[PDB]
């Protein structure tokens, strides 16, 4: 029936700074119900109905806001808040909760650790084969993954795992698969992944070749 | 109508600062509501004279 | 008989933590003499109340119960609870009544500081019939035949406020007494504990 | 301590009927209403089911009206909510809730671990796990790729948790009807290729152990 509206979608912030989220709504709630979707675990007692922190929850937090806008006031953002946050309501009959809130922790920008790895031999003798282009400790989240394949540029049969922020490094993981034939992967020779980042210009290139060892 | 209804419940934390307004409550349109003992008396009925016990 | 009923005697027993949300039921109280939860272990014995033994050779019951919620807190341990009555028969859903609608029914509040530490929470007799059967004696439910009249929420009115040098939580004990008391048919009955 | 252990969940064919159960633990049962909150790993979320303490009064959304049913007991205070006509629209995590009261409206305190089905119809296939290793640094990341498992639980073991400072497992990617997952494991290079480095794959559905060692090119 009614739909909520949950307006910061990814957010990552700096620990020690102010966070202010707002989930909303096409009509008018009365109250509005928080939770924290950490990783592994389900949601616990985080807030009820207006101002109402849990009791096992620091009270770094708070919650503003009646009718349509409704902000979650962050005083001072930490590092245990790596997580994804939903909004409820308790009017009409679905009880539709919010799109989904994930606060995340803003870190100095790194370059991942970039390994292209070829196939094994065990996997060229079932008929086919996966160039597997590994990602490790990157900053942002969001980066760019392409394929150039002897000159050319093909953006498909592309896998890509993601990862939440790591509790002790705080960064960031990617998978990039390049699933192929056999006689699909025994056409080319160079076999190149490279990852766009902000602080160098240049995307880095790793790569190796096929008809090598 | 002489019974007294919880209109309002809030919690004041430490946070708040000086004149900070923690609540802003409707006295009547909160006492004419359907969950409360009144609304028996007061949706058969349009205009009336009343007064007001805060506690 | 009048000498085993009005003393007040322990029917139940619930703490009062200070980690739970204003309106969150703690106990009901099925208002009838019959209740009792507490047994023991040395001795291996349910322990009934002194109440519960003499209407329970009877099949009716009446008469004015006046509960009695001793807690036990330290003179700064701040809130109030909510003793709501609802009428009616020991089957309703009370539970789904919320704490502002439970206002619309009579009921009291109690500081838990204060010099006092007891409330004496008299029943009014709110029944359909002038007695009520003892359906506990039966093995089946059926609607004209009853057991109480009616169930008694322990609401959750204000939070526990209290420094960490005392404790987190005040333990309510639920003595069962009454007044103008009144049984007829005579039985044997032995009761059972009311699991919650 | 509020332990709600649900019970269920796997491979239902779509179409078909599973019951679950939420067991309750060391708090009463005939006030606190239990409800069941659906968690899929791409949005949400849909709410399903809640039955209260006198068994009379069920509260169903437009969508799941008449097709699921949730029961309590006051016995065994487990929970059975029996599920018919499944399809894709259900595949997902699944958590049992408990519902209490506030002044104007309600709020769910304590949630469970959750477990998990998923309402297809391929057959339960073990994975074929492959070792992933380069064709010569200080900092060499190993790895293996898990492929050939319908079934969602799975988990990797790299010498079992002796290698565990630099494992970054992955999700699971779905193609081909098999979800496609991989695990970048940091080895030193005083150790491979010149130790053990092998991953363990255990995959509970089917209850396959295959042990894969990296090996140099």
């Amino acid at each position: 029936d009614i739909v909520l509206t949950q307006s910061p979608a990814i957010m990552s912030a700096s620990p020690g700074e102010r966070v202010t989220m707002t989930c909303s709504a096409h009509q008018y709630v009365s109250y509005m119900h928080w939770y924290q979707q950490k990783s592994g675990t389900s949601p616990k007692r985080w807030i009820y109905d207006t101002s109402r922190l849990a009791d096992a929850i620091p009270q770094r937090f708070s919650g503003r806001g009646s009718g349509t806008s409704y902000s979650l006031t962050i005083s001072s953002m930490e590092a245990e808040d790596a997580a994804t946050y939903y909004c409820q309501q308790w009017q009409s009959n679905p009880y539709t909760f919010g799109g989904g809130t994930k606060l995340e922790i803003k870190r100095a920008d790194a370059a991942p650790t970039v390994s292209i790895f070829p196939p094994s031999s065990e996997q060229l003798t079932s008929g086919g084969a996966s160039v597997v282009c590994f990602l490790n400790n990157f900053y942002p989240k969001d980066i760019n993954v392409k394929w150039k394949i002897d000159g050319s540029e093909r953006q498909n049969g592309v896998l890509n795992s993601w990862t939440d922020q790591d509790s002790k490094d705080s960064t960031y993981s990617m998978s990039s698969t390049l699933t192929l034939t056999k006689d699909e992967y025994e056409r080319h020779n160079s076999y190149t992944c490279e990852a766009t980042h902000k602080t160098s210009t240049s995307p880095i290139v790793k790569s190796f070749n096929r008809n090598e060892c | 109508g002489e019974k007294f209804f919880l209109i309002h419940s809030a919690r004041w934390l430490t946070t708040h600062a000086l004149f900070h307004e923690v609540a802003k409550l409707d006295v009547v349109k909160l006492l004419y509501n359907e969950q409360f003992a009144v609304q028996g008396l007061l949706r058969y009925h349009t205009y009336a004279r009343f007064g007001i016990e805060i506690q | 008989f009048t000498t085993w009923t009005s003393i007040p005697t322990l029917a139940a027993q619930f703490p009062f933590n200070a980690s739970d949300s204003v309106g969150q039921q703690i106990k009901v109280i099925p208002v009838d003499p019959y209740f009792f939860q507490m047994t023991n272990t040395n001795p291996d014995q349910k322990c009934i109340t002194a109440l519960a033994s003499i209407c329970q050779m009877f099949c009716f019951w009446r008469g004015d119960l006046v509960f009695d919620f001793q807690v036990f807190p330290t003179k700064y341990h701040s809130g109030r609870l909510l003793f709501c009555f609802v009428p009616g028969n020991e089957l309703i859903d009370v539970t789904g009544i919320t704490l502002k609608q439970a206002t619309t029914a009579p009921c009291a509040v109690m500081d838990i500081a204060g010099v006092q530490s007891t409330l004496r929470f008299r029943v009014p007799w709110i029944s359909d019939t002038p007695y009520r059967v003892n359906r506990y004696t039966k093995e089946a439910h059926q609607k004209g035949e009853y057991t109480a009249i009616g169930k008694l929420i322990v609401y959750c009115y204000n939070r526990l406020t209290s420094p960490s040098n005392v404790a987190h939580h005040v333990r309510v004990n639920v003595y069962l007494s009454a007044i103008n008391l009144e049984c007829f048919a005579p039985l044997y009955h032995a009761m059972d504990v009311t699991t919650q | 301590e509020v332990k709600l252990v649900e019970s269920g969940g796997g491979l239902v064919k779509p179409g078909g009927s599973l019951k679950l159960s939420c067991a309750a633990s060391m708090y009463n049962f005939q006030h606190y209403g239990m409800s069941w909150v659906r968690q899929t790993p791409e949005k949400r979320l849909e709410w399903v089911a809640t039955i209260q303490t006198n068994a009379t009064y069920t509260y169903y959304p437009d969508s799941v009206k008449g097709r699921f049913t949730i029961s309590r007991d006051n016995a065994r205070n487990i929970l059975y909510l029996q599920m018919s006509s499944l399809r894709s629209g259900d595949t997902a995590m699944y958590y049992c809730a408990r519902r209490d009261n506030i002044e104007c409206h309600y709020y769910f305190d304590y949630w469970g671990q959750g477990t998990t089905l998923t309402v297809s119809s391929p057959k339960t296939t073990p994975p074929s796990v492959y070792p992933l290793a380069p064709a010569a640094a200080s900092m060499v990341t190993l790895g293996c790729l898990v492929k050939g498992y319908f079934p969602e639980p799975v988990t990797v073991t790299w010498n079992s948790g002796s290698l565990s400072s630099g494992v970054h497992t992955f999700p699971a990617v779905l193609q081909s009807d098999l979800y496609t997952l991989s695990s970048s494991v940091t080895v030193p290079s005083s150790t491979w290729p010149s130790e053990t480095v092998t991953c363990n794959v255990a995959h509970p559905a089917s209850s396959t152990k295959v042990d894969k060692k990296i090996v140099p090119r």
